[PDB]
């Protein structure tokens, strides 16, 4: 999420066994970093190997 | 003592030329030169103070610049009445001293 | 008076003091709607 | 603002003389005052400075001990007592006022000069 | 600034030879570079010039077509390829740089030369 | 190809003598001759560039003059080290060319 021009990343890694869809579980995500991009972001691309 | 050395000691140039007179201090005084114009037989006239501020009534062609140890007096375009002896002078600490003098003559 | 290669060279030699080579660093300071990543430190006071 | 100098003339070597600089056109009692001398055909040489109240007095290297600067804020007059005169002291002596042109007052500067008076140290008749 | 030459010697008429001029002590890549020859006992005759970048190339009339100047700005070396050598091409060849006084940048003068190398075109053993 | 001719091709003079060497160009270059001094077996030294201005390190006795097609190399006071072959050289246009050389000899 981008707040006040400050680009914020919240992350959480969990092992799962249901490969089909998202599990019915609760996970709490904690902050990684804050960064100053500050633009009219309208798109984002995932990058896959 | 803070020693101020002017260079050149003298120079010849013609009206309309751009001249540059340098005064270098033995130690950094960091804004404290004062530039004067002296004519033979009369007391000097102040030109530039704090090495970069033009004193009232002096033409805008006169300009000084620099801080620390390297300083310059510049006259953009010479006129006949500007041919004279110019002294730098420090005020950073006592005793106050002068440069040895720079004479501007006609070429 | 045609061309005049602009990249002429200063000749640096101790015989040269208005022409004495001096090494200069220029700082330019600017801030634009971002955290000031440049800061001034403050010392620890004993708690 | 006017600075009237006087006290010049011919003095034999080794005697004494008092120079005067009468101040007018400004509040004298708040400014430092300087003496600046110019040997004949030579460059300017700072001589002596006195604080506004006369409590602080500094002298150049060549005149320590011999020269005494003094002040009279009532008459607004500046004095320079010169003693043990010698051949090298021959110079046109200026009184001068501190002054500072604008707000850069952290410059404390130099300004308006008196007309200057000639002092000749000589045994000639 | 040093200009050390090599590659001279005796060659039978009509064969080819390569002169080399290693430069040091200055920025090689931005200067025009010259060859000048002097046959035994006669005057100085200009030979060839190459631009700093090797694009502009001019030669004397007597060497047009046969003589090729070249440049390697990586090793800071000047070359002159000699072809169809003849008797009149026997000479001492100098490599040299344009150079100027700077203030006067309206001359494109001449300056430091190589020491020179001898090229003798003769079929004698 | 602009041709440069020096006159005389050689001359005999004594130490202290006033020495004059002339160089004539086939067409006007008007300020662009360069004068060189060469001792036998060693590379030439630039003396005058732009036909009137002295190289650094060259004594003041060497003076250049002339403009257009007529130029002069002058040595005010001939010295023992001045006995050598002197070349004029034009840089106005390409290709660059040399005069034939004037040999200053001992009388
Ligand atoms: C951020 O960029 C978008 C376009 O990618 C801007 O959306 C346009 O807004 C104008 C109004 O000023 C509309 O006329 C356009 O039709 C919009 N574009 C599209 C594709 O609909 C948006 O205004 C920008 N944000 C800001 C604050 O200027």
């Amino acid at each position: 999420k981008n707040i006040d021009g400050y680009f914020k990343i919240y992350s959480k890694h969990t092992p799962i066994n249901l490969v089909r869809d998202l599990p019915q579980g609760f996970s709490a995500l904690e902050p990684l970093v804050d960064l100053p991009i500050g633009i009219n972001i309208t798109r984002f691309q995932t990058l896959l190997a | 003592d803070i020693q101020l050395t002017q260079s050149p000691s003298s120079l010849s140039a013609s009206v309309g030329d751009r001249v540059t007179i340098t005064c270098r201090a033995s130690q950094s005084i960091s804004s404290y030169l004062n530039w004067y114009q002296q004519k033979p037989g009369k007391a000097p006239k102040l030109l530039i103070y704090a090495a970069s501020s033009l004193q009232s009534g002096v033409p805008s062609r006169f300009s000084g610049s620099g801080s620390g140890t390297d300083f310059t007096l510049t006259i953009s375009s010479l006129q006949p009445e500007d041919f004279a002896t110019y002294y730098c002078q420090q005020s950073y600490s006592t005793p106050r001293t002068f440069g040895q003098g720079t004479k501007v003559e006609i070429k | 008076f045609n061309c005049y290669f602009p990249l002429q060279s200063y000749g640096f030699q101790p015989t040269n003091v208005g022409y004495q080579p001096y090494r200069v660093v220029v700082l330019s300071f600017e801030l634009l709607h971002a955290p000031a990543t440049v800061c001034g430190p403050k010392k620890s006071t004993n708690l | 603002v006017q600075l009237v100098e006087s006290g010049g003339g011919v003095v034999q070597p080794g005697r004494s003389l008092r120079l005067s600089c009468a101040a007018s056109g400004f509040t004298f009692s708040i400014y430092g005052m300087h003496w600046v001398r110019q040997a004949p055909g030579k460059g300017l040489e700072w001589v002596a400075v006195i604080s506004y109240d006369g409590s602080n007095k500094y002298y150049a290297d060549s005149v320590k001990g011999r020269f005494t600067i003094s002040r009279d804020n009532s008459k607004n007059t500046l004095y320079l007592q010169m003693n043990s005169l010698r051949a090298e002291d021959t110079a046109v002596y200026y009184c001068a006022k501190e002054g500072r042109p604008s707000d850069i007052v952290v410059v404390v500067a130099f300004d308006y000069w008196g007309q200057g008076t000639l002092v000749t140290v000589s045994s000639a008749s």
